Formats: C-alpha cells, structure tokens, sequence
C-alpha cells in the first residue's frame, strides 16, 4: 500500500544493503530460499512494502543493485542471501570508477543510467502507491558519489512529489582512506541540498568506537558494523510496517524536523546497546533506553553534539509500553539540559509507537535528529579543499574527463553558505 | 586472563575466523532462537 | 641455471628444511654452501632428433610409391551425418 | 572478464617474467604443462581441451635468453608465436634501440597485441617491464610508448622499471641511455615505479641473512610486489583496487609521476616463529629508510601521496589504529596540498611461497607504492654524470652512426632541467 523503492550503488553501498536486506528477512520471517517460514500472522500483513509477489508464494524484493565493475555483485550473489536478490536487478559495468567523480557522473557511470532508469521506471510503476525513496551509497568512492548522485538528480526530475532519504556514508574527519576525499565528498554535497530531504551522515570512526566500548568485541569487521547501520534503517519505518499506539510515516518526520528548505542534515542513532557477555544483568526498561540515546557516545556520526544546540530532535519507539513514562522522560530531557536546544521553538521532540519488538528484544528505539553541530562534519572537508585547490593538487584528472574549474569553484560557495546558515542559530 | 579476559572466554560457547564471520555475528539479538508469533496488540 | 632452478626443482640429497648456524664461521650455510650440482646435465632431446637425421632400400623410389602408400584399414571415415539409405531416396521411379 | 595483458621487454623482462609468471602458475591450480587437475581468467584463457594459455608478450632482440624459456618445462604453457625473437642485440645503445633494430621487430609485436586485446573483453590497462640501462628496454620499449599511445590511446599505463643502481653501475655508457630514454617517457606514461638492483642486495643481507645472492634470488622478491599489485582483480576482500584506482590516487600532476615501491614482510623461514608479526610492525617496516628498494632517504624530502595494499588479516580496525600513529610523528613529513594522504586496499588471500624460496609463509603482506620528492636527489646523481662526459664528448660516435643526431643530446639534458625544476616547486610549502 506504501512500498519503498530502494537504491544502491558502489561497493560501499552493496555491503551495507546486503546487510540491510537480511534484517528485513529476519523480521518478516523470510528464509534465504525465497519463501516464508515465520510463525506469526502479523508479519505477513504488510509484506508488500519490501517483498513483491510471484508464483509459489515466493517473495522477492524491490531491490536495485548497481556498480560500474563486475567485481562486487559477484560477491553479493555469492553471499548468504543469493537466491533472494533479483537477477535482472544487477546492473553492471566493466571498468571501475577508481576514486573519481566524473568517471561516474559524466562519462562511464553516465552512459549506464539509461539501463538503471529502465529498471526503476518499470518497477516503480508496479507499486500501487509508493511512499518514496532511500539510498545508501558512497560519498567516498567514485561510483556512489559519481553515478548515484545522478540517480538522486534524474529520478527527482521525474517525480518531484515523493521523499528523498539518504543513508550517506560520509568520510571521517580524522583518518582518511583516499587522497581525493576532499573532491568526491566536496562535490557530492553541492547537489545534495537542492535535491535531497533526509540526509543521515554515517562515520566509521564514529562506529569503530561503538563496537568496542559498548558491544565489547575486540575483533570487529565491517559486517558487524554494517548491522548497526542496518539496524537503524528498519528502525526508521517501525510504525508504517506494523500497528501500535501512534503510527508515523516518512512524511511525518520530514515535517516535525526540518523547519527550512536547507536545514535538513540529520544525525542518526540507535538506543539499546550493551555487551554480548553481560546482556542479562541490565534491566531492559524505559529509563535504560533513553539514558543511552541522549549521549554523545551513542551517535553514528563523529561530531560531538555538545558544541551546538539541536533545532529539532525526532524519535520512534517499539514494543508494549506505558506512554506516560516516556512523556515524563521527554520533558526531563527538555527541562534539565535546556541549554542544549534553541529557545525559539516551543516543542522539539517527537515520538511514535509500534507494537511488536524485534526478534530477541522487548523495547526498541531509534534516534534521528537535526543538529547544528554537524558543521564539524563539513568544515573539515571544506578546509581540506582549499588547502589543495590553492596548490592545484589533482586538477588534471578532473579537467581531462569533461569538467571545469567553475564546476569546482561553486561547489564550496554552496558549502560555505550552508554553514553560513547553521552558524547563527547556535 | 590477559587483557579482555571474561567476554572472549564466555562468547565462544554461546556462539579462518574473519572468513567465517565476514557476514557478521549475532550482536544485537538474544541467544534464544525465536520470539515471534506474539499475538500481543 | 634455467634447467637447475626452474625445471629441475633444485637439489635432492641436501637438507630439505634445516639451515643450521655453525660454531666458528658466522654463517647459515647448509642451504647456501651446496650450490647444486645434482644428477646428469641438461638433456632435453636434440641428440635424438639429429641422430635420426644423421644416421640413415627406398633410394630407388618413385614418389607415387612413397607418397601414396596403402593407408590403414581403420583410418576410414565414419559417415555420421549422411542421409540413411535403408529407406530408398526420393527418385523419379516413373520412367516416363 | 577483467583481464590484464602485461608487457615484459628485454633481457630483464625474460629474467623477471620467468620468475613473475611462476606464481600465477603456482597459486592457481595451474601446472607448468598448462593443465588444471574462476579468478584465473585475468591471466589464463580456456581452450577446448582444458588447456590454459597466458596473455603476456615477452620481447628480447637477442634470442639468447628467450630460448632458455623454450628449453625447460615452461614451453607448453606458453604460446609459440607469443614470444618474439630476433637475431642480434642492441648492445647498450639507444640508436640501435629506437631507430634501426627497433623498426623490424615492431610489426610482429603488434600482430599479437591486436590479437590479444581483440579477445580481452575487460582489459583495463598496460603494465610494462623494461630496463633503463640496456639496449632493448631503453629503445624497443621507447618505440612502443610512442606506438601504443596512438593505436589504443587513452588507456592506463604503468611500469615497474629497473632503475640504475646509485653507487655501483655495471655498464659504463648508462648515464647516456638512462637520460636518453627519459624525454620519451614523461609524456607517454602515467606512473613510473622504480626498483633497484643494488638496493635489494642490502635487503637480503640485513633482513634475510643470505650472503651472496643471485638475480633469481632477487627476481622472486620483486616478483611478489607484482602479486600484491594484481591482488585486487585476482581475489576477494573488503575494499578493492584497480589500475585506475592506482594513478588517480597516486600521481597528482602531469609531469611528476615517479612513485617508489616498498614491500613489508621480509624474513627467513626459521626466524619467523620467534617473532611476532603484528599489524603494527608490518606497517612500521615500510616507513623505515632501511626497507626502501632504492638507496634514498625520505628524511631529506617530503611525501606527497601514498598507498597500502594489504592482504590476509587486515582487520581494518587495527590498521586504522596503525595509520593513526604514523600521522602523529614529525619524522614523517608531508606537503600541505595533501592533507588526506593515504589509500587502503584490502584482499583476503594471504601470500603464497614457492618451493625452494627464501621467504617464509607470511599471513600479512604490505606493499606501499608511494611517491616522494626525494627521487629528485636521485635523478641529479644520474644527471650529474652527463656533462662530466659530454664536455669531452666521450662516447658520442656510436650514436650518429645509426640515425640519431646530436640534437637528442642537446634537449634530453634540457628536459632534465625543467623536470628537476618542477620537483623543487612542488616540494615547497604554501
């Protein structure tokens, strides 16, 4: 009834969505051979949001999976979840992008969007009523930031009514993995503000913290940092997919949170995190969840929230609950630390309630928030850029593939005037 | 009992190391297999 | 050197794993000290070919006898793809 | 379907390609016959009876080392026409290399390249292996970068070339032909890696304890840097590289494209089990000046762009906690136009040892293909030697007598004027 079209690009994306598409297989009781073997009946109610129907009771997703090289979607088919993802929905190229923007935005990822847009416009008109979009993609790479920003650009040109959301993998500001991060991440956030409404910035430096000091694992992979990112994705739509006390959809937190066309850069979170060995000493109640997600060490981008004032703060909940006790907890976190909000909005907190907790939990919550201390996620990239523009550090790659320097010069006049709006209110 | 004594000893009984756990580990869930089929609305 | 290091696969009677560090001279010799010399030299089959060319009743032979002998009885072609003749082919058996 | 055709040329290229194409036999299930008893398709092609035949071109003008490949058991794997043989050499000269003898075996190479790339559906670049200081690789390769940059055009090209040794040198006329092959490579290439012959004799004496090593004791060591550079197409892993990931993350400028190689874990068989190979020490090996494969100190100059191609147990966490202390120290210097600096690539396969090798079975290998402005010192000692014998016009008469003039002498010095002018202006801070 309100389906979700999912987009993927890069190899950074397609390890995350491969982990996103298994908690949906967990919560809807989907086995890795396409059928359904869950013991409930409410899990089969709104199955249609992520599972198109076929013969034999098979449920296969609304998934788009794209890269410019064949070397990544070989492994996605070769994962634990091979039979579920659609064979016609592996759009592939031949040459890797190789950490460059115009390799995907103007030349090699640009010739291939006419086969992706064939897949989407056929699929998105098979939905009876789509709610909108979502993307998990690399700003760090050459395919997600190069090709995928065209798909944010060109699909929004088709339907301007729906909602664009982004599980952005923004680079860390401290330790960098590529010498052209202040170009591919600088130029990508030039087109995000005219085009995209929800922007969830994710850092791996912020997430190497959490799987050590909170989950207590000495040997973390990506696949156990991908699951917390894959926790918060299905942790957003908890109320559209299930009944409960107060349902909310993805237009209901894009109205409560973003008072302006250009102040819409969120800050993600997840509530109930405790060690694997010490799981049964805590009491999983209402004061335990709220005391964690209102802190800096439970935050999925690498900026300290204490250096600014939140404009607006969202939430969502799940599980059987007593709504007055949350209502006592939301005023306390508006009455005690009143210096960590601006004074020119009356109400800053929203809540919404599901009914069925996840398989193995009892009380769940997910933290989504606008904050004006996300400037330090962008000023570090914006000060890395002009320390190499002035030395013209890599411009021969970019000029020799169909760009200018006037497409470079205006991509920090956007990035400066973005921060030149957030600065006044904090 | 070196650094990180208790948890690394405890987790093995409940649960090529990187190659086996490359897909992940069951971090954010209980050890019990099923808590579905709750007709609890 | 090609034949010793590559094709030969190296020395055989020497120490396969052990490299023992000796007393007086300060050295890990028992791999380096051998400088392998095992077995026969590099033979690869050229004296054979030139020997059949070197050493030799067909002096009196017409080429039609030598170049056209009787072939063996088993090298004859099997006709796998041929229209079967058990059912007689379409032929104008009306003689008109 | 992501193949790579790689070019070895010269007396070195058959000496290296005997010891470079021996891992690709060994780490797949590939016999030196050619049989197997699908990651191999980047270097091995199916035939209708199971036989795998490679996709590389090995050229030398003198047939005196190519026929050694034809003698041993490396013959049925290779293809009979895929190895090009002349009758005479070029004899340490660039005039014989580039004009006379280079003009008749050049149209037998390009039959096979044009048949190789017309069966490669996923070729991404070229990889070159030539000698600066010989007769063939100085000249026959110099014709090819003139000739392949007009046919196939805008494709990537990289070379791991054998730089002249700094203090010792073997053949005397080399500070002519080393300078003379340089005006023909700075505008017809993209990434010029250098290795040295003397600078690995130091490595096998201080890390390994083997005194008096052979070329084939130095051919397998450089032959494992190659298998850590193709280590992204070849296997699976977290973050993967390709031939356009290399120079887009390594070369900044049009005319400064000279990086430097370093391979981390070098140790014997017996001493490995008495020592702990943590990821801290493996990334703290390539930042010592006693591990570089040229004889230069990075303490004089300034780094500009680095790389890291891990294998095996990368565990990205403790790698990230190991680069984070390299960024701390003031001994390691950088230039302010590159505040990011690094690259990380990952592969899952730990490296493989050959039978009768000199390294052990290591589970974590690091190559570090970085550029520095301290190669500009190393060019000068190879450029000081030029006018020390042009002033007397010492060996010049071998050059006019095979087509060249003395104007190629007059400008190849002047090209080194503005190349080393450029490195002083990139090494200055803002």
């Amino acid at each position: 009834m309100r389906e979700i079209v999912h987009l993927q690009a890069g190899q950074c994306g397609n390890q995350i969505g491969a982990k996103f598409w298994e908690v949906i297989s967990d919560e809807h009781g989907i086995d890795p051979t396409g059928t359904y073997h869950g013991d409930s009946d409410l899990q089969l109610e709104r199955i249609n949001v992520y599972y198109n129907e076929a013969t034999g009771g098979k449920y296969v997703p609304r998934a788009v999976l794209v890269d410019l090289e064949p070397g990544t979607m070989d492994s996605v088919r070769s994962g634990p979840f091979g039979q579920i993802f659609r064979p016609d929905n592996f759009v592939f190229g031949q040459s890797g992008a190789g950490n460059n923007w115009a390799k995907g935005h103007y030349t090699e990822g640009a010739e291939l969007v006419d086969s992706v847009l064939d897949v989407v416009r056929k699929e998105a008109e098979s939905c009876d009523c789509l709610q909108g979009f979502q993307l998990t993609h690399s700003l760090g790479g050459g395919t997600g930031s190069g090709m995928g920003t065209l798909l944010i650009s060109k699909i929004r040109e088709e339907y301007p009514d729906r909602i664009m959301n982004t599980f952005s993998v923004v680079p860390s500001p401290k330790v960098s993995d590529t010498v052209v991060e202040p170009y591919n991440a600088t130029l990508s956030v030039h087109q995000l503000v005219e085009n995209t409404d929800e922007t969830y910035c994710i850092d791996n430096e912020a997430l190497y913290d959490i799987c050590f000091r909170t989950l207590k694992l000495t040997t973390p992979t990506y696949g156990d940092l991908n699951h917390l990112v894959s926790a918060t994705m299905s942790g957003v739509t908890t109320c559209l997919r299930f009944p409960g006390q107060l349902n909310a959809d993805l237009r209901k937190l894009a109205v409560n949170m973003v008072p302006f066309p250009r102040l819409h850069f969120f800050m993600p979170g997840f509530a109930p995190l405790t060690s694997r060995g010490s799981q049964q000493y805590r009491a999983l109640t209402v004061p335990e969840l709220t005391q964690q997600m209102f802190d800096a060490k439970n935050m999925m981008a690498a900026c300290d929230p204490r250096h600014g004032r939140y404009l607006t703060v969202a939430a969502v909940f799940r599980g059987r609950m007593s709504m007055k006790e949350v209502d006592e907890q939301m005023l306390n976190v508006q009455n005690k630390n009143s210096s960590y909000f601006v004074e020119w909005i009356p109400n800053n907190v929203k809540t919404a309630v599901c009914d069925i907790p996840p398989r193995g939990l009892k009380m769940s919550a997910t933290f989504i928030g606008n904050s004006t201390a996300i400037q330090e996620l962008f000023k570090r990239i914006s000060e890395q850029f002009t320390a190499m523009f002035r030395r013209k550090a890599f411009l021969h790659w970019y000029t020799g593939e169909g760009m200018d320097e006037m497409e470079f010069t205006e991509a920090e006049s956007n990035m400066n005037d973005l921060v030149s709006e957030y600065q006044q209110y904090q | 009992l070196l650094y990180n004594w208790e948890e690394e000893r405890a987790t093995n009984q409940l649960d090529s190391e990187s190659y086996f756990f490359r897909h992940g580990h069951q971090g954010l869930l209980t050890t019990q297999p099923q808590s579905p089929m709750s007709s609890s609305t | 050197t090609y034949d010793d290091h590559y094709n030969r696969h190296n020395y055989n009677p020497g120490l396969p794993a052990l490299r023992t560090w000796n007393g007086q001279k300060l050295l890990w010799l028992p791999e380096k000290s051998d400088f392998p010399l095992v077995a026969p030299p590099t033979n690869y089959g050229l004296l054979e070919q030139l020997q059949q060319k070197w050493l030799a009743t067909s002096l009196k032979e017409s080429i039609y006898t030598t170049s056209y002998p009787r072939l063996p009885v088993c090298a004859m072609s099997r006709r796998e793809h041929a229209i079967p003749v058990p059912h007689p082919r379409l032929q104008p058996i009306p003689r008109f | 379907m992501r193949e790579c055709i790689s070019i070895h040329v010269g007396q070195a290229g058959v000496q290296i390609g005997n010891a470079c194409w021996e891992l690709y036999c060994l780490e797949h299930g590939i016999q030196p016959d050619g049989q197997m008893p699908d990651s191999f398709n980047t270097f091995f092609s199916e035939t209708g009876a199971g036989k795998h035949v490679p996709r590389a071109v090995f050229v030398d003008l003198e047939p005196t080392v190519i026929d050694e490949v034809r003698t041993g058991t490396y013959r049925q794997l290779f293809h009979p026409e895929q190895l090009i043989t002349g009758k005479e050499d070029a004899a340490n000269n660039y005039a014989r290399g580039h004009y006379t003898i280079g003009k008749e075996i050049i149209d037998l190479v390009l039959d096979r390249i044009r048949k190789l790339a017309d069966q490669c559906t996923g070729l991404q670049g070229f990889l070159v292996f030539h000698s600066f200081g010989g007769g063939t690789g100085s000249g026959f390769t110099s014709l090819l970068m003139e000739r392949l940059s007009v046919d196939y055009g805008k494709k990537s090209k990289l070379e791991f070339s054998i730089y002249p040794a700094p203090q010792v040198s073997t053949a005397v006329v080399e500070p002519y032909n080393s300078i003379l092959t340089t005006h023909t490579t700075l505008e017809h290439s993209d990434c010029a890696f250098m290795v040295d012959n003397e600078a690995i004799y130091d490595i096998c004496r201080r890390n390994l304890d083997i005194e008096r090593p052979t070329y084939t004791n130095l051919n397998r060591l450089i032959g494992q840097i190659v298998s850590s550079i193709t280590a992204s197409l070849r296997f699976d892993g977290a973050l993967n590289v390709d031939l356009t990931e290399f120079q887009t993350n390594l070369v900044p400028y049009p005319r400064i494209h000279f990086p430097l190689a370093t391979y981390a874990p070098v140790i014997s068989a017996e001493k490995a089990y008495h020592e702990q190979l943590s990821v801290a020490e493996i990334t703290n090996a390539c930042f010592e000046p006693a591990n570089q494969m040229v004889k230069c100190d990075p303490r004089h100059g300034k780094y500009m762009a680095c790389c890291l191609l891990y294998r095996g147990d990368v565990v990205p966490k403790d790698v990230n906690a190991a680069i984070a202390t390299i960024k701390t120290k003031r001994t390691i210097q950088f230039v302010d136009w590159c505040p990011t600096g690094f690259k990380v690539g990952i592969n899952y396969q730990p490296p493989t040892v050959v039978p009768g090798g000199d390294l052990a079975k290591v589970q974590r290998a690091v190559c570090m293909l970085s550029n520095t402005t301290a190669i500009a010192e190393a060019w000068a000692r190879l450029d000081h030697k030029f006018d020390l014998m042009y002033a007397k016009r010492a060996f010049v008469h071998w050059y006019v007598g095979e087509g060249m003039e003395e104007g190629e002498f007059s400008e190849a010095r002047e090209d080194m004027a503005a190349l080393e002018k450029d490195y002083e202006e990139v090494g200055v801070d803002s």
